[PDB]
């Protein structure tokens, strides 16, 4: 899977 | 025998943990309500306290040293398998011997005391320890730099980032921790990363059944979906 939203956190 | 690096190391893990964790609860407000009385009523202020806590964690671990060496993949491999570890503890903080929550809130989100049994038990011997909050955040901060997580690519450097926490967490003991308080005290700290192991998988476990139903994976936030599963 995919984490765009932990990705975007993480900057 | 605290070294300067030491020293800064500890500085920069309170400041982080201080920016990151308001014991006020000033954004609880923001969250669905809590709702008490296969009713759930509990579940969805307890998945946005839970998906607000998976946010402030990761601000946490974007300050640990080292934390920015490692590849964006290997972070997201440290948080996902740490956050539910890393909430645990720094919940220890709210754990006391709307937003006070008991055995019964949890099972209102879907939870068992094949979980709230063993949980309880690791924040009472947490609290036990009575930890200086240097010893805290330093313990959240190798919770989250494990090199036996699963999916770690570059273990070497994420060991090598934990030991270098591992080494001022030991030192502060000795140099800051007064006996009898101090007796085995990494040891003890060591064990209680051990528990977390274990509450994990059993979270996990129940987290997989509740969210398998579409009604309660409904109920749920998108960044808890997405860390925890989906
Ligand atoms: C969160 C925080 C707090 C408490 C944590 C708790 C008490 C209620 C039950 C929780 C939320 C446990 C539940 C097993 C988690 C269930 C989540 C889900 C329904 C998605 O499977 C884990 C930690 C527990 C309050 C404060 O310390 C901030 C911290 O950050």
């Amino acid at each position: 899977k995919n984490h765009p939203m932990l990705m975007n956190l993480l900057k | 025998k605290l070294s300067e690096e030491q020293q800064h190391i500890i500085a920069i893990l309170l400041d982080a943990h201080h920016k990151t964790y308001d014991p006020t609860y000033a954004d609880f407000r923001d969250f669905r309500p809590p709702v008490r009385m296969s009713p759930l009523s509990m579940l969805p202020h307890l998945a946005d306290l839970v998906s607000y806590s998976i946010q402030k964690v990761i601000g946490f671990a974007k300050m640990i040293p080292g934390f920015r060496d490692l590849t964006s993949d290997d972070q997201i491999v440290l948080l996902k398998s740490s956050a539910i570890e890393v909430i645990m503890l720094r919940s220890n903080q709210s754990f006391t011997m709307d937003y006070k929550y008991d055995v019964t809130d949890v099972s209102k989100a879907g939870h068992t005391l094949e979980l709230i049994e063993p949980l309880i038990k690791f924040q009472v011997g947490l609290k036990k320890l009575n930890l200086h909050e240097e010893e805290h955040v330093l313990l959240m901060a190798i919770c989250i730099v494990s090199p036996d997580r699963p999916g770690v690519q570059d273990a070497k450097l994420v060991e090598a980032i934990q030991d270098r926490l591992s080494n001022t967490l030991q030192t502060y003991i000795r140099c800051r921790h007064p006996p009898p308080g101090s007796h085995q005290l990494y040891a003890k700290m060591i064990q209680k990363l051990a528990d977390l192991r274990s509450l994990n998988e059993e979270h996990s476990k129940q987290y997989r059944s509740l969210s398998f139903q579409p009604e309660n994976s409904m109920k749920l936030t998108p960044l808890v979906l997405e860390v925890f599963g989906n």
